[PDB]
């Protein structure tokens, strides 16, 4: 079993970096894919991107600069450093597993093919308000 | 005989309208009213008095132009018309 | 008057390319190939290769494969035939005079040659 | 002697009206005790074709649609794709409408060959030709077609097998004329020929010069299949009256590469063969390498033909790389398709292949090899 | 949107745009007050543990948008259900579909 627990500060001010702690049991790190998804009240999911070692992380383009992901091995943590948050960021937060697979509809030498992530299993819940 | 006779009077026909104008320029958009008849009630549109814009020598410069086209030469696009073979075919 | 003006005389460093320009004109270009020859100081002379001027497809030996690109340029109404050949790593091997004749039939008689080219490094 | 000859033919651009059909059956007579000198390289009959096959083609294209307007700025944005390389450009642009004095908005779905910037693109053929739309019901298939030559003239055959293209033939037969020579426009390997009898026929009209092809004839075919795997819809846009341009409106879905598959386990062993043929002649401890393409224009540098209406530039850079010393894979090549083509090295006379509705397939006989040598090698 | 469809009957959610290339939908399910939960990925492959009842339409359709069968409903699939496109002729969405919430009548 893979159980993923996720604390932050609860409540954090505008202009100030927020950061969301994840620890998961039952893998090790280095061994999955790691995301993260951001679901605002009332309205769909957001995939804020993804952390590996090797550097294979790729973020959402609308937060490029002020979502960063870290992780730790020896600990068996992953850190989430979000900058610059403003009233649009409360919302809840979930940290998930990612398996990754290959759609192919080509020749393949030729790069016809895309890597598609999928959440396998789920975090809890947290979610961090923004208060001015 | 009646076929060859056929294709020699079709490609006389062609050989006759071949070295004559084409009329390309031609198909524009006309402003047809009626031609003053008092009012016939039908057939008066037979004849429509139409305006339109043709090149001249230069390339430059257009004239506002009218003529007479029968009701059957033209086709409706309230005043806007155009001949009927525009998008058919090209006119010789 | 068939001509095959060549440009003028050109200094390169080691390390860097070079472009050779033979326009010709006066005759039909695309029935004869082109044949870029270099000759060193002193040395005789020695094979670039050939151009196709129908289908710009070139020809060069080993020695100067990978090294030399020879390609031409039609101008508008086939009147003039722009035929360059650049040569891409020059070296203190590579100074000669650059001469680029015509191909008249099958037995590769040179007719027309350019004034000739004199790449220094 | 010369002579003009006509077709044996049995829509096309190769048109069967304006000459004889075929005998029902072949007269061939073996005539023995005879040995007559041939010459492929001064064959005037090679001539004849060529300028037959020019005035075909010339005479296929003159009553159909020229593409005046068409040389006109144009809008191109990329056409809608994750991706590397943009190949295809969708392209608006202002046309002329059936009416003189009103225009269109239309868009359409050029290639990357098709178009030169000035995001302003235009046609590549406005600086240097008037361009012609080929008819679309005329379908560029090949088809059989034998030159016959007239009352008081012979055609003789050399039935010898081995034949070289010069010199005497031991085994002459006269002939009324000849087989379905299928007249295949392509460069870099001859697609649907003659399979030769015995062993690889390498033939060049001096194997010293360099300047000079070398014509290579197989024993068994490679099959050859191309795909086009895009849907590429067609649309017809009124550019005047009664003239109709056909834009490749928009793509069903999976933008893929065009491309052609060869066998690997065929074309080695017919490189084998290859070599083996080019050895005799060059001794027999020579290493025979074939390398990608020297250079030049896009027509010679990849191979490039006709699969099913719509011109193919496959790359065959994995076909001819390999060197060859004396002692179920597939080669895809990835072929690049373009619509404005300048037929038999003619500048001038442009054409616009219309677009072809579908996915479209070559299952096709690679049955030759045109090759040029390297130069130099003093010893 | 809101759908609502009876226990034992069969019930179509629709979400996201229309296909435009080889498209890879993964169906999610968030229940109310829990987390999303995997229901079906590659438009078809169920995970482990998850009822084989769902189906979804193959992504080798050109032109149509992605559908979700739920053959005889019941009380559990009562939710929320977000979908996530993976079309090869457009950019990564890092934003999932418009939710559809099914509810059972019961
Ligand atoms: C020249 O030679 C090359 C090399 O051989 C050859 O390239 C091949 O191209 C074909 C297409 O022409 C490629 O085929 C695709 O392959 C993948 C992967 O299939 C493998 O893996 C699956 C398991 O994942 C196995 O079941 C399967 O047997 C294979 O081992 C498939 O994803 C593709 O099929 C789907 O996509 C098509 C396009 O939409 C659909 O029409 C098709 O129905 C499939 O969709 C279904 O499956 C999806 C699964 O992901 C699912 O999501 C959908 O909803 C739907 O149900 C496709 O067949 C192949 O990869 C290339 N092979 C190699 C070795 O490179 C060229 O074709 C050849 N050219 C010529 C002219 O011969
Ligand atoms: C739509 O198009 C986008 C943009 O092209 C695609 O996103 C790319 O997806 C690929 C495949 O996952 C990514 O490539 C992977 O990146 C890693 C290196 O990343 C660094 O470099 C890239 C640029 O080169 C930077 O963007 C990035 O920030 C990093 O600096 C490698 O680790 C990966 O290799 C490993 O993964 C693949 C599959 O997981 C394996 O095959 C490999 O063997 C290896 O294990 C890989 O190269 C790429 O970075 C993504 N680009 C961007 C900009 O995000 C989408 O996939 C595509 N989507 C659809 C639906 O078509
Ligand atoms: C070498 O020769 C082989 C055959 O020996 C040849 O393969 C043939 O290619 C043609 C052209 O692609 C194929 O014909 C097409 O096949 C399908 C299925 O029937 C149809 O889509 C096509 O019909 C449409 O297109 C025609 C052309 O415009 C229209 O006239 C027609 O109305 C349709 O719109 C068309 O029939 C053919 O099936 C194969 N195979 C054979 C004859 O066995 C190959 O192309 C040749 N190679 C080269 C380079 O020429
Ligand atoms: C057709 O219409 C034109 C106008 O488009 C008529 O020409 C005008 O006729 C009046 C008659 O009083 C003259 O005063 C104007 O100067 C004319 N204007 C022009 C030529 O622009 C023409 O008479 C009409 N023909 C008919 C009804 O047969
Ligand atoms: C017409 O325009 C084409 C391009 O559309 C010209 O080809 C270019 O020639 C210039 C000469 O300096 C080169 O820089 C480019 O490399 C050539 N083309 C491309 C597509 O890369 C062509 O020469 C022009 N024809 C004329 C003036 O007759
Ligand atoms: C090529 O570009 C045109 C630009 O107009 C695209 O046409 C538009 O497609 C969108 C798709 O959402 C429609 O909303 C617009 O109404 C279309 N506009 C027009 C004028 O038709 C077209 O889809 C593009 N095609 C490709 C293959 O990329
Ligand atoms: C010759 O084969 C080589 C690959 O073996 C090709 O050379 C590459 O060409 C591309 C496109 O111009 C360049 O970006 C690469 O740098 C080249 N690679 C090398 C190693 O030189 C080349 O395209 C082939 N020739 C032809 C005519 O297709
Ligand atoms: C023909 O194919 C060859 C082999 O794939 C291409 O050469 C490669 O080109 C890429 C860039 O496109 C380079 O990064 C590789 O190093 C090249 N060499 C290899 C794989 O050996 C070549 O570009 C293709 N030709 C054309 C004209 O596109
Ligand atoms: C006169 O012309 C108009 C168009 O201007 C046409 O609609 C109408 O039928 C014609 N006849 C009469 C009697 O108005
Ligand atoms: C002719 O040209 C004038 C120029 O101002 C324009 O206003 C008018 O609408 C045109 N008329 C027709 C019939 O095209
Ligand atoms: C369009 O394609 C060109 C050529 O590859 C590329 O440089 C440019 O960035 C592309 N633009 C977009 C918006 O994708
Ligand atoms: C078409 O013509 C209009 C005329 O105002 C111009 O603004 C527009 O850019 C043109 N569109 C093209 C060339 O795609
Ligand atoms: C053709 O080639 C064969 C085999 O090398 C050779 O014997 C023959 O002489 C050649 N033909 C001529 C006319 O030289
Ligand atoms: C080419 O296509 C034919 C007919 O579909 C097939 O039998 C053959 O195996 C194919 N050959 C290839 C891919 O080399
Ligand atoms: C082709 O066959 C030869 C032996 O005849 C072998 O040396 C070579 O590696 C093969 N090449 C392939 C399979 O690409
Ligand atoms: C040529 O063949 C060798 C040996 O198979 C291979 O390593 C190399 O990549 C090939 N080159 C190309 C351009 O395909
Ligand atoms: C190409 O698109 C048409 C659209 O009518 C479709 O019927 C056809 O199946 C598509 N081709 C392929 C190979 O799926
Ligand atoms: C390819 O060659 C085989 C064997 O000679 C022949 O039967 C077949 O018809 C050929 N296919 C073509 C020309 O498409």
């Amino acid at each position: 079993q893979v159980h993923l627990q996720e604390s932050g500060p609860g409540l954090v001010k505008p202009s100030e970096t927020l950061s969301l702690t994840c620890n998961v049991s039952g893998t090790l790190v280095r061994d999955n894919y790691w995301s993260w998804i951001r679901q605002p009240l009332g309205k769909q999911p957001e995939w804020i991107g993804y952390v590996h070692d090797s550097g294979d992380t790729n973020y959402n383009p609308s937060l490029k600069s002020r979502v960063h992901l870290s992780l730790d091995k020896s600990k068996n943590l992953v850190s989430l450093r979000l900058t610059g948050v403003t009233a649009a960021d409360s919302a809840i937060y979930y940290c998930a597993t990612t398996k990754h697979g290959r759609r192919i509809y080509g020749v393949v030498a030729f790069k016809e093919w895309f890597t598609y992530f999928y959440m396998d299993v789920w975090g809890k819940g947290t979610s961090v308000t923004v208060s001015s | 005989m009646v076929e060859q006779m056929h294709t020699d009077i079709i490609s006389l026909w062609d050989q006759s309208l071949k070295p004559c104008v084409k009329l390309t320029p031609l198909c524009v958009t006309l402003q047809c009213t009626n031609v003053t008849n008092n009012i016939t009630d039908d057939m008066r549109g037979e004849l429509k008095n139409c305006s339109f814009n043709m090149t001249t020598e230069l390339r430059d410069k257009k004239q506002k132009v009218y003529s007479l086209f029968y009701r059957l030469d033209v086709v409706q696009i309230n005043k806007e018309y155009r001949l009927i073979n525009c998008n058919t075919s090209a006119i010789t | 008057q068939v001509q095959l003006l060549q440009s003028g005389a050109a200094v390169t460093k080691p390390g860097a390319s070079v472009r050779v320009s033979c326009e010709a004109s006066g005759y039909n270009i695309r029935d004869y190939f082109i044949h870029w020859w270099r000759q060193a100081p002193g040395q005789g002379l020695q094979w670039v290769g050939w151009i196709n001027p129908k289908t710009g497809q070139p020809n060069n030996p080993r020695q100067f494969q990978g090294r030399v690109s020879l390609t031409r340029h039609a101008s508008w109404d086939f009147d003039t035939y722009s035929f360059y050949m650049d040569l891409k790593a020059l070296r203190s091997d590579d100074t000669a005079v650059y001469f680029c004749a015509r191909q008249r039939s099958d037995y590769w008689d040179f007719d027309v040659w350019g004034s000739g080219t004199q790449v220094t490094v | 002697a010369e002579t003009t000859l006509f077709c044996a033919s049995d829509h096309n651009v190769w048109a069967t009206h304006a000459c004889v059909p075929t005998d029902p059956n072949p007269q061939e007579i073996h005539l023995e005790n005879v040995t007559e000198e041939f010459n492929m390289w001064k064959n005037n009959m090679v001539e004849q074709m060529h300028t037959d096959i020019i005035s075909l083609w010339d005479q296929s294209l003159k009553p159909c649609v020229k593409l005046t307007p068409l040389c006109v700025t144009l809008q191109c944005t990329n056409v809608t794709n994750n991706i590397m390389r943009g190949e295809l450009k969708n392209c608006s642009f202002n046309m002329t409408t059936e009416l003189r004095d009103k225009k269109q908005k239309v868009y359409s779905l050029f290639y990357r060959l098709d178009v030169v910037q000035i995001k302003e693109y235009r046609l590549i053929n406005c600086n240097t030709s008037a361009i012609t739309q080929a008819c679309p019901k005329v379908s560029f298939e090949p088809i059989p077609i034998h030159y016959c030559a007239p009352a008081g003239f012979a055609i003789l055959k050399c039935k010898d097998k081995k034949f070289n293209g010069t010199g005497p033939c031991p085994s002459v037969s006269t002939v009324q004329c000849t087989h379905g020579i299928k007249p295949v426009v392509s460069t870099q390997l001859l697609l649907n020929g003659s399979l030769a009898e015995e062993e690889v026929m390498i033939r060049s009209e001096n194997i010293t010069n360099n300047a000079k092809n070398i014509l290579v004839q197989f024993n068994t075919p490679v099959q050859i299949n191309c795909t086009r795997p895009n849907n590429n819809t067609r649309k017809s846009i009124r550019i005047g009256p009664g003239q109709a341009f056909y834009a490749t409106g928009d793509i069903i879905g999976d933008i893929r590469q065009a491309h052609c598959n060869v066998s690997k386990a065929t074309w080695n062993e017919t490189l084998g063969k290859v070599v083996k043929q080019l050895r005799k002649h060059f001794g027999n401890n020579t290493i025979i390498r074939f390398a990608n393409s020297s250079g030049g224009d896009l027509e010679v540098t990849t191979h490039s033909f006709n699969c099913g209406g719509e011109f193919f530039y496959c790359n065959t850079s994995g076909l001819f790389n390999s060197t060859w010393i004396s002692n179920n894979d597939s080669i895809t090549l990835p072929c690049r398709i373009k619509q404005i083509i300048n037929m038999w090295q003619r500048i001038g006379q442009a054409m616009y292949a219309p677009p072809i509705q579908g996915v479209i397939r070559c299952v096709s006989n690679i049955t030759g090899l045109i090759l040029t040598r390297d130069g130099g090698s003093t010893n | 949107t809101f759908v609502s469809v009876a226990p034992g009957q069969t019930a179509r959610i629709t979400c996201g745009e229309e296909s435009l290339g080889s498209r890879s939908v993964i169906w999610y399910q968030q229940r109310p007050g829990q987390a999303p939960s995997l229901i079906i990925y590659n438009n078809n492959d169920r995970p482990s543990g998850i009822p084989d009842r769902f189906s979804g339409s193959p992504g080798s359709t050109f032109g149509t948008t992605a559908t979700l069968t739920i053959t005889s409903v019941e009380a559990g699939d009562e939710a929320d259900y977000y979908c996530h496109i993976w079309d090869s002729r457009r950019p990564t969405n890092w934003v999932f579909g418009e939710g559809t919430t099914l509810i059972v009548l019961s």
